[PDB]
């Protein structure tokens, strides 16, 4: 019994370790989000099929590695979905022939937030999966440890909703002026969703964000956002009503706002974060 | 909340093919597996297989391999079972179910499949009456027979539902691709022949 | 901060 | 594969009794044993999974236990809603396999059948389709034998047997045996009798 | 060291069921196949079946499948064999064998002798033998002690309480009228009959009887 | 199933020379193992996969063959190799053993020293009538025995037994017993024991008469 990956990394007879690099395409669902599907990534075969049958299980101790080390979910294994991390062994899978066969494993994540996410840098570990192989021939009992690494930079949602772009860049026209922001949110089922803004306000009224230009900063003007033509203060919650699978626009627009005093010429830039909550 | 709805009963000829569906609802369809179970007469349960409604991997019981093809329609949240080269021993009830913890978590209502070569036939209602002397001196047992009809079901009531007590209708049994059924009723000896022996037999298939 | 929007502008 | 056998096909009990149903596996299953219930109308639903866990809506009066190759299901006190069939199923190896089933009866005092016999009707004689029907009503327990007779001699051909389920008010069973005869064979014999004990 | 320890010899009457055991040691009992082999007296070996203790998986000979039932007990490292509806053909020695998963080593048990018969315990009947009318006119002469009708084995036959340790034949017993029979001979150069006297000793532990006879 | 065939049943050899034991199967096999057994002892494994010794087996044991027509050979007998050898296939269920070949010592021919005894008087008193005949120290083992009553041939109710080849002398022995009822024994006069030998090509006859003791 030996295994190998799609890119050729192999583990010989007796066990060992390997690295699996996969492209992540997470998708949010009603009950639990998807992290990675590991079908067609890992292939295992049996060397003496005519007399030995190998029994393969997902051994206890499998869990999420890397930044995801604190999240729990379920795992699809050979017909059902068991709690993850695995505190107990899973049922058997029989490997029967020399021709390589997949080791289909899929990992899901139980939502814990409203619209949260975690940023996965490329080449970063996500999960560790221990494969245990015994047989019906002798005392062989071996461990194959697979380290799953993200081949690309993605954001894994930790909530029930999702957003169109995790980083949105918009450019203002020259002062005075405004421009809409293309940001939309959706959820897997009808949820009473709302959001609020967080940033370094520069006014007593808490409606103007500080200009943090790195080079040649203009003075006397910040950034102010309007929802449907109305000024939104920073930490005042904004209600969106029921949101379903159809994408619902936030309707945000950025404007120029004077912080008082004379206004000079230069660059303007502000950083604004949007946080969603249940209502 | 979690409901699995199936298609209605099917009638097929031997050698044909049947496709029965199972529409899931109330949860994320592609997050779990879907299993198919068969129950024959005698009420033993058999496992057909599973399908992953995300990437379409399947697993079959070797008994039904080459016969049953599990497929899935991701868009409309619908699973399918397909049988081919039907025969007599394919008449059973087929369940669709969802699995969570190594266990069949929720079930559908089942789909009865009848595989026979008989045409629609009316039933032949006959009466049954005692001979020279009643079996008891106080209670007399009456009955009327239904024979030869196809397909199921017939409905039997006694004196337009007046005799709601003492009636025992027996489940049908089939001989030579024609069904048979008999029913019974008991009345006090002072009420027969003081009343009627009329049994109201109905057959929705042939409207008789 | 679920989403971060970078807004740039100039005054001339 | 793995074969699963339940000790008894049927069980007798009374309301308030504490009953046990036990499955046994040919080969060890690392727990992963489930218990289903099938009502008389035909609806299956899960009761207990992984040997000790209750489903969402299963009443609290069910419990499970076991390990290795011996498992059992326990009902603390019967109610009327608990008259059904109970199945066991292993999920440690593919293909998943099922137990034979255990049906539950309500216990009651014994009784005797009210045997009756009937002659072929006039219409049957007109068409030649002779059929003698024998009824056996309101007896306990369910097991019974029926053997037909022609002119004193026995007959073991062309006999159709049918049994009702347990009655929900009087808790006795019933039966009916039909002996189909052709016109030529009906008129070539003298008498008939329906012997059943 | 790997050893296999089998149960003691069993004597049973026809129609019963006997359950022999083969306790193991010195290795992982659960993880290796155990073979069972039958050897009828004065015959070759025959394969009965095998069991994997960890899962209970079994393989049977087609000839033996109905009669034999194989089981194992992981708690006490014991492998059990059961034979049912015992007939006369089921009388043989049964071995347990291990070794498929080991590199170049093989182990066997000591065998369990199972004798099936409707007979009961019976003291032996001992009879002398003497020549005819004279000596053989030779320096060497022979005698004998015929033993008949005893059960069950083994009977111990000597001569002169072990004094005659040479020139002695002790033929093995044979079955006759459902009871074992034995014959023995001795040769004496001292020319007895009638010069001297020779004594043959017979012991049957099963009936706990001892016999001494002289020619 | 695969019927492993062994022939001949007996094999004769001296000490120090080379023996060859052949085993031929009905179907092609992969693994063939050789087993040794001494009387009263459990079998011991010698060779697996037709050419590889087990642990502790002396180098005198080598095995050849492939597919079919296997062979176990011994080069220099050491007097501890005198036993019975079997071949076994485990390739396909059920595992089947060979018949077995017994390996023994070759020696100079010898003739039987025959003796016959009348039925015991004590046995006759109890109603028993048995006649005993002896044949000691003959080689080779091939031998035949016949009985005669009053010069008339009889071939009923005769039981025989043999000794395994003696270690110290490499000769064999035989005992033949005739069992008769009291009534049938008393109606005759003389009794005769007759035997023939493989190399002693002449009948050997012993007899006794009633009232001779
Ligand atoms: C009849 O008896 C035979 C004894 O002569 C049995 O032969 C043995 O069978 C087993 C299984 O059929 C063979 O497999 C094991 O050996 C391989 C090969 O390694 C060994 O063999 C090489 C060449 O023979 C040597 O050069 C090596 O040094 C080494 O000794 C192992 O690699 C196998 O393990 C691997 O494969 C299994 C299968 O998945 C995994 O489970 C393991 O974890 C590991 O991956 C086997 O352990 C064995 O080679 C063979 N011969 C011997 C001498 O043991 C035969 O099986 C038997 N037949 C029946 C029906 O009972």
């Amino acid at each position: 019994f030996a295994c190998k990956t799609a890119n050729g990394t192999a583990i010989p007879i007796g066990g060992g370790s390997a690295n699996v690099y996969v492209n992540l395409a997470p998708v949010v669902n009603v009950g639990q989000n998807l992290v990675v599907d590991l079908s067609t990534q890992i292939f295992c075969h049996n060397d003496y099929p005519e007399t030995i049958t190998d029994y393969v299980t997902l051994q206890r101790g499998s869990a999420y590695g890397g930044v995801l080390s604190n999240f729990s979910g379920t795992v699809k294994y050979s017909g059902s979905s068991y709690p993850f991390p695995t505190t107990s062994e899973t049922p058997r899978v029989v490997y029967n022939s020399r021709t390589d066969k997949p080791w289909p494993v899929a990992l899901y994540l139980t939502p814990v937030s409203s619209a949260g996410g975690v940023a996965i840098k490329a080449g970063s570990l996500i999960a560790v999966l221990i494969l245990r192989q015994t047989n019906n021939y002798n005392s062989d009992d071996f461990q194959f440890v697979w380290n799953i690494y993200a081949n690309n930079d993605v954001v894994v949602p930790t909530g029930g909703c999702d957003v169109s772009a995790r980083d949105v860049t918009v450019t203002l026209p020259d002062y005075p002026g405004s421009v809409p922001i293309p940001l939309t949110v959706y959820c897997a089922k009808s949820q009473n969703l709302g959001y609020y803004l967080s940033g370094t306000t520069a006014d007593a009224g808490n409606s103007i964000f500080t200009n943090t230009a790195s080079f040649s900063p203009a003075q006397g003007v910040g950034v102010q956002l309007t929802r449907n033509g109305t000024i939104i203060p920073a930490n005042n919650t904004v209600s969106l009503g029921a949101v379903g699978t159809s994408a619902v626009s936030l309707g945000l627009t950025a404007n120029y706002a004077r912080t008082g005093g004379q206004v000079t010429a230069g660059n303007v830039q502000s950083i604004i974060g949007v946080t969603f909550v249940y209502q | 909340e979690i409901q699995l709805q199936q298609s209605g009963p099917e009638r097929m000829k031997p050698g044909a093919s049947v496709k029965i569906s199972c529409k899931a609802s109330g949860y994320s369809f592609t997050t779990y597996y879907i299993h198919w179970v068969k129950q024959s007469h005698g009420r033993s349960l058999e496992w057909i297989g599973y399908i992953d409604p995300f990437n379409d991997d399947t697993n079959y019981n070797q008994k039904f391999k080459g016969k049953a093809t599990l497929t899935v329609d991701k868009s409309s949240s619908t699973a399918y079972m397909h049988l081919s080269s039907l025969t007599s021993e394919d008449s059973a009830v087929y369940y669709c179910a969802r699995s969570y913890y190594g266990s069949l978590d929720y079930w559908g209502q089942g789909t009865t499949l009848t595989v026979s070569s008989a045409k629609t036939t009316p039933p032949s209602v006959y009466p049954l009456a005692p001979g020279s002397a009643a079996q008891t001196n106080s209670m007399v047992t009456l009955g009327c027979l239904v024979k030869g009809y196809f397909p199921e079901p017939v409905t039997v009531t006694w004196n337009s539902g007046s005799l709601s007590s003492g009636v025992h209708t027996f489940p049908a049994v089939l001989q030579s691709d024609l069904y048979t059924l008999s029913s019974s009723v008991t009345v006090p000896s002072s009420t027969w022949p003081s009343e009627t022996v009329t049994c109201n037999v109905a057959h929705p298939a042939s409207s008789t | 901060a679920d989403v971060t929007i970078t807004v740039n502008g100039k005054v001339v | 594969d793995i074969q699963m056998t339940q000790t008894t096909s049927s069980l007798s009990a009374s309301l308030g009794d504490r009953v046990t149903i036990s499955c046994r596996a040919s080969q060890g299953v690392n727990n992963y044993l489930n218990w289903y219930q099938q009502k008389p109308d035909g609806s299956v639903k899960l009761l207990i999974y992984y040997t000790s866990n209750l489903h969402s809506g299963a009443p609290s009066r069910f419990s499970g236990s076991g390990s290795g190759t011996d498992y059992s299901l326990t009902i603390s006190n019967l109610e009327q809603e608990d008259i059904a069939t109970y199945f066991c199923q292993q999920a440690n190896m593919v293909p998943w396999t099922f137990g034979g089933g255990t049906k539950l009866e309500i216990k009651r005092a014994d009784a005797a059948p009210t045997v009756s016999i009937f002659p072929p009707s006039s219409e049957q004689l007109t068409s030649g389709g002779a059929s003698v029907v024998c009824f056996l009503n309101n007896f306990y327990p369910k097991d019974i034998n029926v053997k037909w007779k022609i002119d004193g001699s026995e007959r073991q051909n062309g006999v159709l047997n049918s049994w009702t389920d347990q009655d929900s008010k009087d808790s006795t069973y019933s039966m009916s045996s039909t002996l189909t005869l052709t016109k030529d064979e009906y008129e070539r014999h003298n008498s008939y009798t329906c012997e059943a004990r």
